[PDB]
């Protein structure tokens, strides 16, 4: 019955996601994929300080500084 | 592989960036995966807010890898 | 595993150690470990201002993780050995 | 004796944890693991009374023990 | 190894530059120090547990 | 799935951003399991101002926040 | 694990995060690594997100609500 978090990340693949660093930074783009360490592949990602950059292509975002993941 | 292309410059002058706005330049003597470093004939510049201080250590400074940001050549 | 070997070749040498918190300590390297923790004997003050709040104590355990620099003299270290061993890793 | 063992047997005692954050936490100890993760009951936290709290080990600065400690475990 | 320091009094410097004086009782591989009769001069506690993370420096006095 | 990526973009032009906010534009020579990167690239994006131009560079993997293509 | 998160589920919890973040939410799911799934997530930095996932490795503290 338990909902595993990695399963929650898995289903948001190909969706839009907000990724919230432990700092005051945020990235929103399409979630292409992730690994066990929760490193993350984003596509066409907006970078924010809470608009820094419009990324075009694929970003590997180091799971190290990730704090929160938000589908949508 | 990135750690091998560092073997590439051994005995070759190098430029090193460290946390806290310090910069070293010296001759690469040794490094480890942690990117620990031994350098010789090395000058350090500290930028403190703007002034920059210097420090010389010709014989052979060791550097703990965890402070290291960038390793290139001058 | 290499820098451990190196430090072992540095025992009974005088060294100056600079820790991250702007603390600077001269002394005789008496011991070295896997974390690169250092033990100094005959603690002394290299600089007037940085030097922390001690005096009578002559021996210190320094945590590896808190060192920035270790200061060494060209005489203390064979460079070529170092180079080929670094290549070796 | 080792820190971890000490905690392991200090189960049921009262103690005061300082966080890296600057937060003080007064509680009775309920569980400890090897990472020094803690669960405490009867908790008060200072910048709030709580039933139970969990604390990751890596975020503790230091722990004030009750002076009883040595005689209570041992 | 901190073994030669067991049960002796020590100077402790924390990474934040603070300074303690205590009896070193226990210590682990991560440098978690177990302390007794501690002082920061106002006495902090009779027994206290300190994280290796916080330790910059131990000195034998 | 991230490894496939690391091997997919080698030799493409990438921005690497560090924990400090500094950004390095260059060509991806290689990259290991610890996020170490081989770059030798410029340190300024453009508008803020170019801070250095270096041909060959090594970026310590602990410091990297991301590796992104253009 | 030392904390039985099973009780909390369907309960409102208060999680402190490394880096000075507060999150309050409804515990929907969790793992052995202490990653969580929260519902009606409000991040006190008022910031409202929804169904979030919180990385266990930066999970610094956890109480009820």
């Amino acid at each position: 019955s338990q909902l595993l978090p990695l399963e929650l990340v898995d289903k948001c693949i190909g969706s839009r996601i907000h990724i919230v660093m432990k700092s005051d930074k945020e990235i929103v783009g399409t979630l292409l994929g992730f690994d066990d360490f929760v490193n993350m592949v984003l596509e066409d990602v907006t970078e924010f300080e809470i608009r820094r950059i419009t990324k075009l292509d694929q970003i590997l975002l180091n799971g190290n500084n990730i704090t929160m993941l938000v589908p949508g | 592989e990135p750690l091998d292309l560092i073997r590439l410059s051994l005995d070759e002058r190098i430029y090193v960036k460290m946390r806290n706005d310090r910069e070293l330049r010296g001759r690469l003597h040794a490094y480890d995966q942690h990117l620990n470093m031994i350098l010789g004939d090395v000058e350090e510049t500290v930028t403190t807010i703007i002034y920059k201080s210097t420090k010389r250590n010709i014989p052979m400074l060791f550097v703990r890898g965890d402070g290291v940001v960038l390793v290139a050549p001058p | 595993m290499l820098f451990y070997s190196f430090f072992k070749s540095l025992v009974g040498k005088d060294v100056v150690v600079e820790l991250k918190n702007d603390l600077s300590i001269c002394g005789t390297l008496h011991s070295v470990d896997q974390y690169l923790n250092i033990k100094l004997t005959d603690i002394s003050v290299t600089d007037p201002e940085k030097y922390p709040h001690m005096l009578s104590v002559k021996n210190c355990f320094i945590r590896g993780s808190v060192v920035r620099y270790v200061q060494l003299p060209a005489d203390e270290v064979d460079t070529q050995l170092l180079q080929d061993a670094a290549r070796k890793e | 004796m080792l820190p971890l063992s000490l905690l392991k047997t200090a189960q049921n005692h009262p103690m005061l944890v300082e966080l890296k954050n600057g937060e003080t936490y007064n509680g009775h100890l309920v569980s400890c693991d090897n990472w020094m993760n803690i669960n405490l009951r009867e908790v008060i936290c200072t910048s709030w009374r709580m039933p139970e709290c969990y604390i990751r080990g890596s975020t503790i600065k230091y722990l004030r023990i009750p002076d009883e400690i040595i005689d209570m475990v041992k | 190894a901190l073994e030669n320091y067991i049960n002796r009094t020590v100077a402790v410097i924390t990474s934040d530059g603070r300074m303690i004086v205590g009896t070193l009782k226990g210590f682990d591989q991560t440098i978690n120090l177990i302390l007794d009769e501690s002082h920061e001069e106002q006495v902090v506690l009779g027994l206290y547990i300190v994280r290796g993370d916080n330790v910059a420096v131990i000195g034998e006095i | 799935t991230p490894s496939d990526f690391l091997k997919q973009i080698i030799g493409r032009p990438v921005v690497v951003k560090l924990n400090s906010g500094v950004d390095y534009r260059g060509v991806l020579a290689c990259l290991d399991g610890y996020m170490n990167i081989a770059l030798e690239q410029t340190e300024e994006y453009v508008n803020g101002q170019l801070k250095n131009k270096y041909g060959d560079a090594f970026i310590r993997g602990n410091n990297v926040l991301y590796i992104s293509t253009q | 694990s030392i904390l039985d998160l099973s009780k909390y589920i369907d309960k409102t919890i208060r999680v402190k995060f490394q880096g000075g973040r507060e999150a309050s939410g409804i515990l929907k799911g969790f793992d052995p690594l202490l990653n969580l799934v929260l519902d009606g997530t409000i991040e006190y930095m008022t910031r409202q997100l929804g169904l979030v996932v919180c990385r266990g490795t930066s999970v610094v503290l956890i109480c009820p609500q």
